[PDB]
């Protein structure tokens, strides 16, 4: 749990993809998601995610969640915990359907998502 | 004399009954004897509601006010909200029954209560506010939050809002919301006139944003 000497040695990795991390994640109150990023930079996710549930931070830990794959865990995990970003995490669920091809799964979880007035015409005429 | 040999006797018989039994009968008759406290302490042992709500109905009204306030709580506590209900309206005390409409979760009731009570504005404010920020009615919890006074949640999650809905292509609502925190910076503009660096810097950031807003707008 030590950040200064930290940050010096992602200076000496010659590592400019987590630098770009550190500076877009520093403007954080927390130090601990601070420290989970760093974690997700090197490849431990457990830490991380002790670290984020130490912090009381869930936001962060659910966007991680939605990142790795786990879609239905990443929404359990809103809705019992933040419920705010649920429309997101049900955007972003049907936005991987459509890359998957699944055009019913894609618009039903449009119908469950905030907007499907638009979004289904749209991806209807890509397809044809 | 009298009174005294009748009381020791019926005192006597509900001694006997407490190590024997019939529990009903000597609380009842120990109502009206003297003691209250014996009474309750046996009703709790019992939990014989029916016969503690008698005592509370045929108690007198100035004096037995904290054994009526017990056992409302103890009727609270058994999730009896009828009785619990009944013994606050008997003790005419706002403050019990202002937690038990908000530990009801309903408003109307809370509501008249608030307007027959000015005094408690913010009592029921602060639990509405938790419940419209459990529904969708999100600006209305802005809104609640802004009149309240506290904002620093309220403005991190406006702009997690902000964020949502200019990534969800609703950008009227994402000028809607750059439109709300410039307001809000300006009301943080309301602290003194003098020529402090922070009111320079939050005007010029409000505006900023009105044209931030004004762009989202046209984009939209």
């Amino acid at each position: 749990k030590r950040i200064d000497v930290a940050e010096i040695c992602l200076g000496n990795m010659r590592f400019a993809r987590g630098s770009k991390a550190i500076r877009e994640q520093k403007k954080e109150p927390e130090l601990d998601a601070q420290l989970a990023m760093v974690a997700i930079q090197l490849n431990m996710k457990d830490e991380a995610v002790k670290l984020y549930e130490q912090s009381k931070r869930y936001d962060l830990y659910n966007k991680m969640l939605q990142a790795e794959g786990n879609w239905e865990k990443a929404i359990q995990i809103s809705e019992n915990h933040d419920r705010i970003n649920l429309k997101n995490t049900y955007y972003r669920t049907a936005q991987m359907y459509e890359v998957s091809n699944n055009y019913e799964q894609a618009i039903l979880y449009y119908e469950k998502s905030g907007t499907h007035v638009k979004e289904v015409p749209r991806m209807l005429l890509e397809a044809g | 004399n009298s009174d005294a040999s009748r009381k020791d006797l019926l005192i006597q018989r509900a001694e006997w009954e407490v190590k024997q039994g019939n529990w009903k009968k000597g609380g009842e008759l120990y109502i009206q004897a003297e003691v209250y406290k014996k009474a309750i302490e046996v009703y709790v042992t019992n939990n014989f509601s029916e016969g503690i709500v008698e005592v509370c109905r045929n108690a007198d009204a100035e004096t037995q006010r904290k054994e009526i306030e017990q056992c409302a709580a103890y009727f609270k506590k058994a999730k009896l909200h009828q009785y619990t209900k009944e013994a606050y309206l008997k003790l005419q005390d706002n403050k019990a029954l202002l937690q038990l409409n908000i530990d009801l979760e309903k408003w109307d009731e809370a509501m008249t209560l608030a307007k027959a009570h000015p005094e408690f504005m913010e009592i029921v404010k602060l639990p509405y506010a938790n419940w419209l920020a459990k529904q969708d009615r999100y600006e209305e919890s802005l809104k609640a939050y802004r009149k309240i006074g506290k904002h620093d949640m309220a403005t991190k999650m406006l702009y997690n809002l902000s964020q949502n809905a200019v990534f969800e292509k609703r950008f009227s609502d994402a000028a809607l919301f750059t439109w709300m925190i410039a307001t809000e910076h300006l009301g943080l503009i309301r602290n003194m006139k003098a020529p402090t660096p922070e009111d320079i810097e939050n005007l010029m950031k409000f505006y900023q944003y009105r044209d931030d807003a004004e762009i989202y707008f046209a984009y939209s």
